[PDB]
């Protein structure tokens, strides 16, 4: 089960040539799973198995053919970046109105040094308007102020 | 193998107030200099909180070692008032037997261990202390299909049967949401013989554990002590359980 608040990507591809064999799915349960809950129970109370079997062969009709699924779940917190796209980094350009992109936080404004104390994990700062008024430079870890252009 | 306890007295389940005790950060969003009003599972202020004891009274041969299987609600508040590190951790799951996966979170004397497996639990999941030092772990007999493990960096506890009134209050909130067990905690120095002290507490996020398990029930893992590796003795500690309720 995916949550309603899911952010992420679902990826799948057919592998009927690779993933021949027996694989199992739960056909019945007394209650639905919670989001990202798992239930590994094979036997019931009496001993008969609660799991149904996929028979996967390249000979089965397409709808029954095996697909691998990868589900990527993401977060974009005010915390250090852990996975990034391949973008190359440019030099800083302070005291000019520029477009910027820090850890994928795009924007435009004027960059300057700042007196801001950030928390050890904190990557950006926002004022009461949610205007992002500061950002941690991921290269130097120095804190830059962002001003309106 | 397992330890055993003969003739526990049953839990008396006396009740105390969570007076502003047990606030925690409701979401991972960083906020500064703001007032945030939010609907979430919180322990309401002045809520009833149930006390459970480990206690020994040889003059009556009274033993308490209150480790019942407690329900896990929409999460729990947990507080230990402590002096000799009797409370070592928790077991989370549904059946709390080999028919289901359960998560064990325990301060094993040199490492915090987190495991998710089809544990066969002991009837009394416990640690043991001989002569003021770690003896053996009687938490589970078989691990079976483990699917998560974490072990914290090395340390040492003080494990002696220290005398007097309680000196450590350790507070926790547990939430199981979207397949993460969230753990929040705070620590306060205390100097009291009974109950929870009144006071405001905010609990920092300690863990998000991607445990896909169904958590319906829990119980505490506690130490027993001996000088002679036999006739294991309960030792005075108390823990307090409160239930999170959907409140603003
Ligand atoms: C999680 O585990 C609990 C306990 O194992 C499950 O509760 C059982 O649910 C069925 C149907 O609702 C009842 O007939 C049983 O009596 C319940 N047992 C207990 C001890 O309460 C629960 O269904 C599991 N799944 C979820 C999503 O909570
Ligand atoms: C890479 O990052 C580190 C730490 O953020 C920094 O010291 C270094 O200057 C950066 N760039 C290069 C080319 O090393
Ligand atoms: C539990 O709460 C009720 C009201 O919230 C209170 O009357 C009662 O005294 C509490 N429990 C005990 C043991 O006092
Ligand atoms: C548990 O503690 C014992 C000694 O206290 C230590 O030998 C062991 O390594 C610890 N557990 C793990 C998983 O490291
Ligand atoms: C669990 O482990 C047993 C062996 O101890 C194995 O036979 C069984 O298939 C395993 N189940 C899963 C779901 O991994």
């Amino acid at each position: 089960k995916l949550p309603d608040d899911f952010t992420g990507c679902v990826i799948a591809w057919n592998t009927a040539k690779q993933d021949a064999g027996n694989y199992y799915y739960r056909s019945h349960r007394k209650t639905k799973l919670k989001p990202f809950e798992r239930d590994l129970s094979n036997s019931d109370e009496n001993g008969v198995r609660t799991l149904s079997t996929y028979d996967f062969n390249p000979n089965v009709p397409i709808e029954y053919q095996a697909t691998r699924v990868v589900v990527l779940s993401f977060e974009l917190l005010n915390a250090p970046a852990t996975v990034c796209g391949p973008k190359l980094s440019t030099q800083l350009v302070k005291n000019q109105c520029v477009n910027f992109n820090f850890n994928g936080l795009k924007g435009t404004g004027v960059l300057t040094d700042s007196s801001k104390r950030f928390q050890s994990f904190q990557q950006f700062g926002r004022d009461a308007s949610d205007f992002t008024d500061s950002v941690r430079d991921p290269q130097t870890l120095e804190i830059l102020d962002i001003s309106p252009c | 193998t397992c330890g055993t306890i003969s003739n526990k007295t049953p839990p008396n389940m006396n009740q105390f107030s969570s007076s502003r005790r047990g606030v925690y950060y409701p979401d991972d969003i960083f906020r500064s200099d703001v007032l945030h009003l939010t609907q979430d599972y919180f322990l309401p202020f002045n809520s009833n909180v149930t006390r459970y004891l480990s206690l020994n009274a040889d003059s009556n041969r009274i033993v308490r070692f209150d480790n019942p299987i407690l329900p896990f609600g929409d999460g729990i508040y947990f507080a230990a008032t402590e002096k000799s590190n009797v409370i070592r951790g928790w077991i989370f799951g549904s059946t709390l037997d080999n028919t289901s996966q359960s998560a064990i979170i325990v301060n094993n004397s040199t490492h915090i261990i987190i495991k998710v497996c089809n544990f066969q639990l002991c009837d009394d999941p416990m640690f043991t202390v001989s002569r003021g030092q770690h003896y053996k772990t009687w938490v589970y007999t078989n691990a079976r299909n483990c699917t998560y493990e974490y072990v914290s960096k090395s340390f040492q506890l003080d494990v002696s049967e220290k005398n007097g009134n309680f000196k450590h209050l350790r507070e926790f909130v547990f939430k199981n949401v979207d397949g993460f067990l969230h753990v929040y905690s705070a620590y306060e120095p205390i100097d009291l013989a009974r109950g929870l002290p009144s006071g405001f507490s905010v609990l920092k996020p300690i863990l998000k554990l991607p445990l896909g398990i169904n958590i319906t029930s829990f119980r505490v893992v506690m130490t027993m002590f001996s000088p002679t590796t036999s006739n294991w003795l309960a030792e005075s500690a108390a823990y307090f359980v409160g239930y999170l309720k959907p409140t603003t």
